[PDB]
């Protein structure tokens, strides 16, 4: 699965629609 | 690092076409730092648009390129026939270049026969225990043609030097050697030595070919 | 004091990203409590 939200991220687990991979899971801006 | 990929690396035009090309970006990146180059044939290249939407000077009005994000293109308005060149996209990073792959665009007119004479080996080449039998196909469109050679019937590949050129300006057609190196003994086993060209502008190859008369 | 420490951790949510550069100026911003927290410096400054 995605990478939920405050969680820490890396090359093999991606995060969600909508987040930037930055060593964990980052939103964008509104 | 960042890295960029290109789509597409070729396609070809006409004037009165209205072209588009595009620099895909492998990260989100700002728009104040990324250019363009153009590099014709032998030259060394020169800027081209600086800051993804101002022009350069010594440049007409029929340029842009425009968008934001993570998508980048250069569109031609009316086309000329000089701009049969490659083109580049740069992007700064940390601290080190990245450019692009290269954009290679083409000129397209009517379609036409090639033109094949072929030589014989040259009498110091026979001294020298060797021979070259070269079939030079000149002034052609397009590029994409094929040969073969036959020694009394038989589909020899084997001793084949191909080359083509670069797109001439002055018609945009195509030229191409083909060569068959043989020895000194292997060219005295036979007797003909046939060239043809398979081309989608004729059917039936056409030959144009040498004997042994006076050889 | 308290403005400064939630600007940080509101950039510690986000993302610096790099096609909005402002989100680093927050994290920048963090020097300025080096006056505020000493209270020598908070009376020199307020004399002035």
């Amino acid at each position: 699965y995605c990478q939920k939200w405050m969680w820490t991220c890396d090359s093999e687990r991606k995060c969600c629609e909508g987040m930037v991979c930055r060593l964990w899971c980052k939103k964008k801006l509104w | 690092e960042i890295v960029l990929t290109q789509s597409p690396a070729l396609m070809a035009a006409s004037p009165g076409e209205k072209v588009t090309i595009t620099c895909s970006v492998s990260l989100s990146i700002s728009s104040s730092n990324l250019f363009w180059y153009q590099q014709k044939s032998e030259t060394s290249p020169k800027p081209w648009i600086y800051g993804t939407s101002k022009l350069a000077s010594g440049v007409p009005v029929r340029f842009s390129g425009s968008g934001s994000g993570t998508s980048y293109s250069l569109t031609i308005s009316s086309m000329e026939a000089e701009d049969a060149a490659t083109y580049y996209c740069q992007q700064w990073s940390s601290h080190s270049f990245t450019f692009g792959g290269g954009t290679k665009l083409e000129i397209k007119r009517a379609d036409a026969a090639p033109t094949v004479s072929i030589f014989p080996p040259s009498s110091e080449q026979l001294t020298s225990g060797g021979a070259s039998v070269v079939c030079f196909l000149n002034n052609f469109y397009p590029k994409d043609i094929n040969v073969k050679w036959k020694i009394d019937g038989s589909e020899r590949q084997n001793g084949v030097l191909n080359s083509w050129t670069d797109q001439d300006s002055k018609d945009s057609t195509y030229s191409m050697s083909s060569t068959l190196t043989l020895t000194k003994d292997e060219y005295e086993r036979h007797n003909s030595y046939t060239c043809e060209a398979t081309h989608k502008t004729s059917t039936s190859p056409i030959v144009k070919s040498f004997n042994r008369n006076e050889c | 004091d308290s403005l400064i420490v939630t600007l940080s951790l509101v950039e510690l949510f986000l993302a610096d990203v790099e096609g909005l550069s402002v989100l680093r100026s927050f994290r920048l911003l963090r020097v300025f409590r080096l006056v505020t927290a000493v209270p020598q410096m908070r009376k020199i400054v307020s004399a002035l």
